[PDB]
């Protein structure tokens, strides 16, 4: 109603990938002005199973930022475009947040949205405050055993033909090529059926992303291309203790080998503690995993999101000084010395609460 | 959050969470009076009224330093019999400690009275400091309602009433203003007030309610960083 | 004593930025409690 | 801050007053010049010497009331 | 004979009591006056300390203030013994009859 605000479309296939929309559900802040957060659901995985999650009293998230679960391209709601490129995917989210007039967010996503997420630091650092990646890694992932079966799972979803096929032909299909019961029941839930009846189809274009993981190449949604960069700002990564998407082992050292600022396991990167169980991917479902992942995240959005570099935590803004390089400032008879760096308003563009507070500065003297 | 995996952490050669007599080769072994010609021991019958004592006395010395504060002193007992108390309410079974548990806990309260029949023990220190900071807040308030201004806790208190007056003058489909309730508007007023001690209210804003503060900021010419560098 | 400013920026307010001003109190409240120290000792030393 | 430094204030008080209030603010080489000697409290005027006494006397005085203490 | 009381140095008074109606009367106001002590007006001769909120330790601060106010030097051997309002009663007349007798107090 109220706190629960999707906005509702149509999906477009673009021809150019510059004039794409992203469309996704909006959650309402217990508070006037808090900043806001984009969050990125697993591919062809549905943005309501994560309501329950940022709509918890006992988390209360919602008192913290406000909450965009956005579809990407080809995903849900949203446009649709063959390319997956995430530098084109990462401007999407730029035009987004130009339409709906957000200066800067926060970035999460859930395993591949993780990676939709970090992309768009890697791309547009100076708008991201900061990413939180859940189950997910910067990393080359085509040879995970967890991707292999999506792959085959999307594989054996573009053999079924809705036209011909009937309801009871198309559940029988699932249930013997779809062992995982999650993935099975997302699928069935992402089957719609358009108006008047006229035929059933699925809400993500099942034809083009089904090439861009059968070709396995480097513009695969499971592949981490080099091009992609380094992410300049914070970063927060929570994954299962055991996880078939990402193995502490090794799949850890992506992170300090993309993201600069990430200190290390016990810091910026922890893992929950659990047993061997392929549906731990899904956090929300589970009340152990979950109460970690909102815990770790009310922690990363009050006290670490949208902090400076060389500051440790928020508690330092107005009381750490940060020492200057020489020569770096345009003014000549300029004392170098330390400075508190500056931290700005949320969405300080498109309002005017810098011209508002200089008036009533004015006032005081 | 986080749970020791490992099942054996409590595990002793003595048994599980054993730490009254741990196993060790020379144990404990009896005597026979028809054998045995002489011993050389110090265990007793003295300890039972050497713990009634030694209370009487640390009790009795800490109460010359407070002055004849009777709220100190009411809080100060509570917090003595926390410490004598130990034995009587431990998992560790301190009557089965390997050679008396009884001698063992009175010789060490013993060397805890010396240090406080000196008045060095940390626990004076301690209670001296604690006292003090929290009269020298008392002496404020009191100074403040005797001027008839108001306390910065009694502003609280009255901005808290209205705030429940308002918000249950709209909870009209329910009628229980549930604990929890009243408990979140209370945390909001004061991580806003707390924030505001740094950075008082100067306008209708309110308490930190100024973008200018967080702008890049410089120390003051006569306060440098005195500790590095600047550049 | 009083130390002349060049003004060439604006201190910080005292009331929005204290902790910056409290350094220098500090260190001479510890030389404070040394001299309580040195002149305890007169009739020891003596 | 210490004394000393009070000490060298109420020396420096008339060269305080020349190089802050009329060089520091000039501009060219000697705006620079004075800019660089200004006088006032240390930036990094900590003595590390002092402080190094300060903890090994701590340190070495905990060690002594272990050994005195039999 | 001086002590302080809330910051104020006050000049201290000791008790002679030589009559059994003004040891219970005493013992009460003393069990009363401890901020252990729970049903107070419950209180009479032939109650329990234990059924009272105290124990052991509490007993001992009770002692405490009987050699405060009556000057008495109560040994450790004697306190264990006081877990009635009984008790303080009949050893606070063994004590006036011990010094009536012997003319002196008895072993501390
Ligand atoms: C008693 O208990 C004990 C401790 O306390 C618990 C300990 O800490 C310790 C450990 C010891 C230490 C931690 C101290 C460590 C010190 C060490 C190793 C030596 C330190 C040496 C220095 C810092 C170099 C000093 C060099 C100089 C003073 C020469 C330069 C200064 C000059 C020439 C000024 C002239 C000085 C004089 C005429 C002396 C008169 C004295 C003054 C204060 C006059 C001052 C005058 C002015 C103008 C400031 C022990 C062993 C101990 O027994």
């Amino acid at each position: 109603s109220r706190i629960i605000n999707h906005l509702r479309g149509d999906p477009v296939y673009q021809d150019n990938t510059k004039d794409v929309s992203l469309r996704g559900t909006f959650l309402r802040g217990k508070y006037d002005d808090l900043p806001t957060m984009i969050f990125f659901t697993e591919a062809c995985d549905l943005t309501a199973n994560w309501i329950p999650f940022f709509t918890n009293p006992q988390y209360d998230i919602l008192a913290h930022r406000n909450v965009w679960l956005l579809n990407p391209r080809n995903f849900g709601n949203s446009d649709r475009h063959p390319s997956f490129d995430l530098q084109e995917m990462s401007d999407d989210v730029m035009r987004f947040m130009y339409s709906q007039k957000i200066s800067m967010a926060t970035l999460g996503g859930h395993g591949i949205g993780g990676k939709i997420a970090l992309a768009v630091g890697c791309y547009h650092a100076e708008r991201v405050t900061g990413v939180f990646s859940i189950d997910s890694s910067p990393m080359d992932q085509r040879y995970h055993e967890a991707f292999k079966e999506f792959k085959g799972y999307v594989n054996a979803l573009t053999e079924i033909n809705f036209k011909t096929w009937s309801d009871k032909d198309v559940k029988v299909f699932l249930k013997e090529n779809i062992k995982d019961p999650k993935w099975r029941s997302i699928f069935t839930n992402n089957i719609s059926k358009n108006a008047k009846t006229q035929s059933d189809s699925f809400n993500f274009e099942i034809n083009y992303l089904n090439h861009n993981l059968n070709f396995n190449k480097a513009d695969s949604l499971g592949n981490w291309a080099v091009k992609n960069g380094i992410y300049t700002g914070r970063a927060h990564f929570i994954f299962p203790e055991y996880s078939r998407w990402v193995h502490l082992a090794t799949n850890t050292l992506p992170m300090h080998k993309v993201c600069a600022r990430v200190k290390g396991f016990g810091h910026d990167i922890f893992y929950v503690q659990g047993d061997e169980n392929p549906l731990n991917h899904w956090v929300y479902d589970f009340e152990n995993y979950a109460n970690v992942v909102a815990s770790k995240l009310n922690k990363f959005l009050h006290s670490y999101d949208g902090v400076h570099a060389l500051l440790k935590d928020r508690t330092e803004i107005g009381n750490f000084m940060i020492p200057d390089r020489i020569k770096s400032r345009n003014d000549s008879k300029h004392i170098y010395g330390d400075y508190s760096p500056a931290h700005l308003h949320h969405n300080w563009r498109f309002n005017h609460i810098y011209e508002k507070h200089d008036e009533l500065d004015k006032k005081l003297n | 959050g986080y749970k020791i995996r490992n099942k054996s952490i409590f595990w002793t050669r003595a048994g599980w969470k054993n730490n009254w007599h741990p196993k060790n080769f020379n144990a404990p072994r009896p005597s026979y009076g028809e054998f045995t010609m002489g011993i050389r021991c110090r265990n007793d019958h003295h300890s039972f009224l050497r713990y009634v004592q030694t209370y009487r006395n640390m009790s009795r010395h800490c109460k010359q330093y407070f002055l004849g504060d009777k709220q100190l002193e009411e809080t100060f007992i509570l917090g003595l019999r926390s410490l004598f108390l130990v034995p009587y309410d431990s998992q560790c079974l301190t009557d089965q400690i390997k050679h008396g548990g009884e001698r063992r806990f009175v010789d060490q309260l013993d060397r805890d009275f010396e240090l406080i029949s000196y008045n060095t023990h940390p626990y004076q220190l301690f209670t001296y400091t604690v006292r003090n900071e929290h009269l020298a807040w008392k002496n404020e308030q009191y100074e403040k309602i005797q001027k008839g201004e108001k306390t910065f806790e009694q502003e609280l208190l009255d901005y808290l009433d209205e705030q429940v007056l308002a918000e249950k003058a709209k909870l009209r489909d329910g009628q229980n203003f549930s604990i929890e309730r009243m408990t979140e508007i209370a945390l909001h007023v004061f991580r806003k007030a707390r924030a505001g001690k740094v950075r008082p209210a100067q306008d209708v804003r309110g308490p930190d309610g100024n973008v200018n503060d967080f702008l890049e900021q410089r120390r003051p010419f006569e306060h440098p960083n005195p500790t590095g560098v600047t550049h | 004593p009083k130390i002349v400013n060049p003004q060439l920026w604006p201190n910080p307010n005292k009331l929005r930025f204290a902790d910056l001003y409290k350094y220098q109190g500090v260190e001479m409240k510890k030389i404070n409690d040394s001299i309580k120290n040195y002149k305890a000792a007169k009739f020891y030393i003596g | 801050m210490n004394p000393i430094q009070k000490a060298w204030l109420k020396i420096l008080e008339p060269v305080s007053y020349v190089i802050n209030e009329k060089m520091a603010k000039r501009t060219g080489i000697i705006g620079k010049l004075g800019r660089f000697f200004a006088i006032g409290p240390r930036e990094y005027g900590v003595h590390p010497i002092n402080r190094m006494f300060i903890f090994m006397n701590r340190k070495y005085m905990a060690f002594q009331a272990v050994a005195l203490h039999r | 004979l001086t002590q302080y009381v809330e910051g104020q140095i006050v000049n201290r008074n000791q008790l002679t009591l030589k009559k059994q109606e003004d040891i219970e009367q005493y013992v009460l106001k003393l069990v009363r006056g401890y901020f252990r002590t729970t049903n107070k007006q419950g209180l009479n001769i032939n109650s329990v300390l234990q059924d009272h909120g105290l124990d052991e330790f509490d007993s001992i601060e009770l002692a405490m203030q009987v050699e405060e106010d009556l000057g008495y030097v109560i040994s450790a051997e004697t306190i264990p013994v006081l877990n009635k309002v009984k008790h303080f009663v009949n050893y606070i007349n063994h004590v006036e009859q011990f010094k009536a007798e012997n003319g002196k107090a008895p072993i501390a």
